[PDB]
């Protein structure tokens, strides 16, 4: 109330309210939002009853707070809520979400349009078991990501010539075709391509392919050949990556949908939109975006050996007394994969993980300015709890679990901002979204290249081109890597991030940028008997450091 | 050549149909851009192809008759096409404003087609550049009419009303009135207009 | 408004509404003459009569006010010359004698009867199905008559002398349309 | 109008004009000092009404006291209550027809707006409201169509007021359009002073109108209904001659 | 003639008999091979919208390049069967948009023995169009829809405005 409250009678104030809330604007007034308003009024004793503008345009205020939430046509004990947004009104804005948290949307290809997908942890109870996917999602994923491939195709410039489906190929012959589709093996052990149509043969003998890209099973190839209904042998000719495209021209086409959504959602009910408040966010990072400055460091920092402690150590005290914005750390904590002991003699596995996390704590207790002004982040990598544990630090699922809080019991309490996430995880800044995947492409590139019968700068070059162009983080099958039935949407760059975190051990440092997209290729922690870890300028410039 | 225009406008009809056995606004179809753009992108073969012709006439060896009359066929080919897309967007945007005016220029998103996504984009931003007009409108002069409300001449003064959803209980002038779920209300007529075109409300 | 084509002819429902808006006379049942008590101060009608009144006596107010106190016991509403047996008889004899011409009637022909008839049941003086069924057969002989008129459209101008308000608005539409279509088809001809 | 012989004159004359504008072909012009009565009418009679209704709760809610006696109190405020609410509606429906009107005729309006030869105004046909949604509302539909199609089109054919070639785009009123009148006759209680009206057979005053397109002349009495077109009755009908239905 | 109409733009899409009145080198190429110009007096069935212009444009002895043969549907033997019995007249077959269609040729070419007959047939059909809307139910023999099924295009709007109109009526009279 005021320094003088008069308890009001509900009764005479009701006119007041209901004349401004029900002939001008607003509707269906709750008795709890008469209460509300009746405190308000209450901190608007001043000549009330008598005070005519005042009110009413506290209540056009109150309209211009509450139309915006939902639908504004009731008002229930939130009118105190709504009360101190008007008091409140009279860096933030930034958000990081892993896999798990990432809205859901389908793809229709009659008619053209994602779809939203209800959440089934939101809708549906979850009390047991709500996290399995269901049978058909296998089945549909497939589909969906070559719905999204041939969308692609269907909208670069050049193509408006028109490709053919599989199965229109059985009767004719001697004619030249184009067609694209999963390049895979057959049963039997032959080169095949597979259309929702149907699939057929691949002849190789005499294919040039586009250079620059890693032609690997499990990506989409265009093809073009000749068919020949002797056998069922399509001679191929070329063969070319399908095209990437900018992320304006990919937003266009859907206005600007809020799929990386932090001032508003979609929901089945609706579908958002937003530009107004782009430019504005672009403006304001545009200054002291040097100040918001973040750091990440190199892969497979192991939390067992004294060296690694040591140049942490070193790095913690240069770092102290600049305390960045964003401090990452990604690779595997622990040099050995952890399962289950087979001895009761020493250590358990699990023990020795927790108390590998514990020395954190306490060397974090002399950089009481980094604890403070910097947010922490916690990536898994290959061989941490959940995944060796079953993996035994071979590759497996893609969707990580973020690591177990019961092996994070102390640095949740030293520090004030931790948060640990999936190997893929997703930031989102006020005018960027930043992506951060961990895990080994060069080697997996490298062994499972085509062979076709017939200065280090150009491996990463096709590397970029090739993830970039199929636009997904696993062009693998499900024999290689196993993707979740639901959470591969999670994997797709269909919003093609403009900033991507591509950690690979085996691959050199590096800060490429194409397609409108900008790439940074962290190294090892420790090479060489060096340490290093690289820092980005929001500004498109990069900086790299290192201390021995 | 223009004859899969035709095709669009006499679809039109049909939503014109929609829209008159109904006599309601409801359910509006969705769009056919492919066939617009389809139209689109043959038209600009064909303005192409006019500029290619008039180089020539000018460069001298065709004839000026061949010039004129392709010229003028391809000039009412143009003026076809626009005229049949026009068509189509005048009606589209008559019955966009159609239901944007009864409904308080809410849209009613909480209640009518749910997603409102067989609109295009450029629709959806007309929709609601109408809105923000319908609520400037009555932000004038005449702000103590409701423009929005029945057109119904009001005949008598007290009615029975019976409840149709459930709610909890909703203050008015001098009064409160609880909606109970299945009850029969004997109020004035001018007091619950604003729920019964809500829907919340049933046997007027 | 709009309304699909509602923006071109009266719906009923405003055809009564302006009918309705007519004044019409009244037997009260109580008094409220001044002491020598609030100002009734309306707008649109004489307060005059609605303030000095007294019971038992005839005075003239608005319908709608009529129907208000008919609602209460505040109200006899006397009816017309023209809802009597006596009246219709020699009226129907008036048009069966005259095959040519609509008979002279109020414009409010049709509509204060059915408004009378389902408000004011009691107040008759005579049975309430007679003068309901000598208002059929008006009805019938006046459509009859319509049908027979209606043969012959010029595209120049017609005349209409005694027609009701619902009369000309269930036959708008069509005869406007079919004279615009004549006029069009000559003028184009020309 | 100039002045006011009673506000039941300019209830009849408000219904009169809407009567005439609902089935008009044709834009009529703006009564702005109508409304501007009418308006200040209803504020002051809906703050009389609400200053009683506080006043009687106040005296109702201080204490117990005597509640207010049925008789002569809660009928009259019902009156006053429904006669402004009827009175609203009428207000609505003449204004939401006037927009239907000015949406259909837009183009039309503002070509001949911008002409400077024609001594007829935008100002004295629309109020400043119905400008400001008139030209609101044409540029946003301008703005729609050539995003959406207008785009893509050779210059030739850019504009969307073109009138040349094979089909116009602008739309004119119907001035030939049916009407169904009533000759009210002169507004004068003498109904004989008019410069125009004649006499017939047995008196019966008439107006004489031609049709120059039959070359025709149609005898008008007072007090019969006629089936005729518009163009030519404008002139009787601006001056109150006769009452469209 | 409304550029928003859908029914006009339907009905200006209807095709005419004509004929290449004057010949032109490598016209054609639309409907056979390009290379082939067009001889003299050929015969061509092409669309009111553009035969409307290109038998008035000229162009150049300015005659124009076409010329408008007499459609099938005016003929001599449709004038007969009109003006025998128009009433029982299965004049949908013919045509869809035959009023309009009528009313453009008139504009076209000014025929004072058209206007008359096309004038009778409207105002006898207009009785039979008020009965069928005046008869509302309280379902029906073969003639009605028979009669219904014979419609126009544009007949169809008046006889439902009327439908609609007697029934609001009598929904107010009967409550």
């Amino acid at each position: 109330g005021n320094v003088l409250p008069v308890k009001i009678q509900p009764p005479l104030l009701r006119p007041l309210a209901y004349r401004v809330l029900s002939r001008k604007y607003g509707l269906s007034i709750k008795s709890d939002g008469l209460s509300a308003l009746a405190e308000f009024v209450g901190t608007n004793i001043g000549a009330n009853w008598r005070q005519g503008p005042a009110t009413i345009k506290f209540l056009e205020q109150f309209a211009a707070v509450w139309k915006q939430q939902e639908r504004g046509l009731f008002i229930d004990q939130s009118g105190v809520k709504e009360v101190i947004q008007e008091m409140k009104e009279r860096r933030d804005y930034f958000k990081v979400i892993n896999a798990s948290q990432q809205q859901r949307f389908s793809y229709n290809p009659h008619k053209m349009q994602f779809i939203f997908v209800p959440n089934k942890k939101q809708n549906g109870l979850g009390g047991i078991a709500g996290f399995l996917p269901d049978i058909e999602d296998k089945v549909q994923m497939f589909l969906t990501r070559y719905y999204l491939t041939n969308d692609r195709v269907m909208r670069n410039e050049n193509f408006q010539m028109s490709i053919t489906p599989i199965k229109n190929l059985l009767g004719r012959d001697a004619q030249n075709f184009l067609l694209l589709g999963l390049l895979n093996k057959n049963f039997k052990g032959n080169w095949s391509l597979e259309d929702p149509s149907g699939s057929v043969e691949i002849d190789i003998s005499q294919t040039i392919p586009t250079q620059g890209h890693y032609y690997v099973p499990g990506c989409m190839v265009l093809v073009e050949g000749i068919y020949y209904s002797v056998g069922n042998k399509f001679h191929v000719t070329s063969m070319t990556l399908p095209p990437g495209e900018r992320r304006e021209i990919t937003l266009e086409t859907i206005g600007n949908l809020d799929l990386l959504g932090i001032h508003g959602i979609s929901n089945n009910n609706f579908i958002a939109r937003l530009d107004k408040d782009l430019k504005i966010r672009l403006h304001l990072l545009e200054k002291e975006l040097t100040d918001h400055k973040f750091v990440i460091l190199g892969a497979n920092l192991f939390l067992d050996d004294l060296k690694i402690m040591t140049a942490l150590s070193k790095i913690l005290q240069k770092l102290n007394d600049d305390p960045p914005t964003l401090l990452i750390w990604q690779g595997s904590f622990t040099s050995v994969p952890v399962f289950a002991s087979m001895s009761s003699r020493n250590i358990s596995s699990s023990t020795q993980f927790k108390n590998n996390f514990d020395a954190l704590a306490t060397l974090l207790s002399r950089f009481d300015n980094l604890t403070e002004n910097t947010t922490m982040i916690f990536i898994p990598g290959p061989n941490d709890l959940w995944g060796s544990m079953v993996s035994l630090g071979a590759s497996g699922t893609l969707p990580q679990d973020p690591i177990p809080s019961a092996f994070t019991k102390k640095i949740n309490k030293v520090c004030k901002n931790v948060v640990w996430s999936s190997n893929p995880t997703r930031i989102a800044y006020l005018s960027q979204e930043i992506v951060i995947f961990r895990d080994d492409l060069s080697g997996r590139f490298k062994r499972h290249r085509l062979e076709f019968p017939f200065q280090k700068v150009q491996e990463t070059r096709k590397l970029v081109k090739t993830i970039l162009d199929q636009g997904h983080l696993s062009p693998f099958l499900d024999s290689l890597r196993p993707i979740s039935w639901d959470l591969d949407h999670t994997l797709t760059l269909c919003p093609i991030p403009s900033t991507m975190v591509l950690c690979d051990t085996t691959s050199a440092q590096f800060d490429l940028t194409y397609n409108g997209c900008k790439v940074i290729n962290p190294g090892s922690f420790i090479h060489n008997r060096r340490a290093r870890y690289m820092e980005y300028v929001p500004s498109s410039k990069k900086t790299i450091q290192e201390e021995i | 050549y223009g004859d899969l225009g035709n095709k669009l406008v006499l679809e039109a009809k049909r939503t014109k149909q929609l829209y008159a056995r109904s006599n309601q606004d409801v359910n509006l179809p969705m769009y056919h851009e492919d066939i617009i753009r389809n139209i689109l992108k043959e038209v600009s073969n064909l303005r192409k192809n006019t500029e290619y012709l008039k180089e020539q006439q000018q460069l001298g060896m065709l004839d000026d008759k061949v010039a004129k009359c392709q010229y003028f066929v391809t000039l009412l080919c143009m003026e076809r096409n626009k005229r049949c897309l026009l068509a189509y967007q005048r009606l589209r945007t008559d019955i966009l404003d159609s239901m944007a005016w009864n409904n308080n220029g809410l849209d009613l998103m909480s209640s009518s087609q749910q997603d409102t996504n067989n609109l295009s984009h450029q629709e959806q931003e007309y929709l609601k550049e109408y809105c923000d007009l319908i609520t400037d409108l009555k932000s004038g002069d005449l702000v103590d009419i409701d423009l929005s409300g029945s057109l119904v001449p009001p005949s008598d003064v007290f009615i029975d009303v019976r409840v149709l959803k459930d709610a909890g209980e909703i203050q008015t002038e001098y009064g409160v009135f609880n909606l109970i779920k299945d009850s029969q209300f004997f109020v004035r007529q001018s007091d619950v207009e604003r729920l019964i075109q809500q829907g919340y409300l049933q046997k007027i | 408004s709009l309304p699909a084509h509602l923006q071109q002819t009266f719906s009923p429902e405003e055809i009564q509404f302006i009918v309705e808006n007519e004044p019409i006379k009244i037997f009260p049942r109580i008094t409220t003459r001044q002491k020598i008590h609030t100002r009734w101060q309306l707008i649109t009608t004489d307060d005059k009569a609605l303030n000095n009144m007294v019971a038992m006596r005839s005075t003239e107010v608005v319908l709608w006010i009529a129907l208000l106190l008919k609602q209460q016991s505040k109200c006899s509403i006397v009816a017309p010359q023209w809802l009597t047996t006596k009246e219709l008889d020699r009226k129907i004899q008036y048009e069966k004698t005259h095959p040519d011409r609509f008979s002279e009637l109020p414009w409010n022909w049709l509509v204060l009867a059915r408004i009378l008839f389902n408000k004011a049941k009691d107040d008759f003086h005579d049975p309430i199905h007679e003068l309901r069924g000598k208002i059929q057969d008006l009805r019938e002989i006046r459509q009859i008559k319509v049908l027979k008129g209606l043969k012959y459209l010029n595209e120049s101008h017609l005349q209409l002398d005694n027609l009701s308000l619902l009369e000309i608005n269930e036959l708008r539409p069509f005869i406007t349309e079919i004279m615009d279509k004549l006029r069009e088809i000559h003028t184009a001809s020309l | 109008t100039q002045i006011y012989v009673s506000p039941q004159q300019d209830f009849s004359d408000l219904m009169k004009s809407w009567k005439n504008e609902r089935c008009s072909p044709e834009l009529l012009p703006y009564p702005h000092q109508l409304m501007k009565r009418l308006l200040n009418r209803i504020s002051m009679q809906s703050q009389l009404i609400e200053n009683i209704s506080m006043g009687f709760l106040d005296m109702q809610n201080a204490s117990n006291a005597n509640p207010p006696m049925p008789n002569e109190s809660k009928l009259p405020l019902l009156c006053m209550e429904t006669e402004l609410e009827r009175l609203k509606f009428v207000i609505r429906s003449y204004i939401r027809c006037r927009l239907s009107k000015i949406d259909k005729f837009s183009l039309y309006l503002r070509q001949l707006n911008e002409d400077e030869n024609s001594l007829i105004s935008l100002t004295d046909l629309l109020s400043k409201d119905e400008i400001k949604y008139h030209d609101t509302h044409s540029l946003i539909w301008l703005k729609l169509v050539n995003d959406s199609i207008l785009k893509y089109m050779p210059e030739e054919l850019q504009a969307i007021n073109d009138t040349e070639g094979s089909v116009n785009m602008i739309d004119e009123p119907d001035w030939n359009k049916f009407v169904f009148i009533h000759v009210n006759g002169p507004p004068d209680g003498k109904w004989n002073e008019d410069p125009l009206l004649q006499e017939n057979e047995f008196g019966k005053p008439c107006y004489t109108v031609t049709i120059p397109d039959l070359k025709e002349e149609v005898e008008l009495t007072i007090g019969s209904i006629y089936v005729m077109r518009y163009e030519v009755i404008r002139d009787l009908l601006r001056d109150d001659k006769v009452a469209l239905i | 003639m409304g550029y928003y109409d859908i029914d006009d733009v339907l009905a200006d899409g209807t095709e005419f008999p004509c004929k290449f009145q004057y010949d032109i080198p490598g016209l054609g190429y639309l409907e056979n091979n390009p290379g082939r110009p067009i001889t003299k007096n050929t015969k061509l069935s092409l669309p009111l919208w553009l035969a409307r212009i290109l038998a008035i444009v000229g162009g150049d002895e300015p005659v124009p390049f076409v010329e408008l043969l007499p459609p099938d549907m005016f003929s001599t033997k449709v004038m007969n069967a009109i003006k025998t019995d128009p009433v029982a007249l299965d004049l949908h077959s013919i045509n869809s948009h035959f009023f309009s269609l009528a009313i453009k040729w008139i504009m076209l070419f000014s025929e004072k023995e058209l206007a008359n007959v096309v004038s009778e047939l409207l105002l006898q059909r207009a009785q039979e169009l008020n009965h069928h809307a005046s008869s509302l139910s309280i379902n029906t023999n073969i003639a009605t829809s028979t009669f219904l099924l014979k419609l126009e295009e544009m007949e169809k709007e008046i006889y439902k405005k009327s439908h609609e109109s007697y029934k609001d009526t009598k929904r107010w009279m009967f409550k």
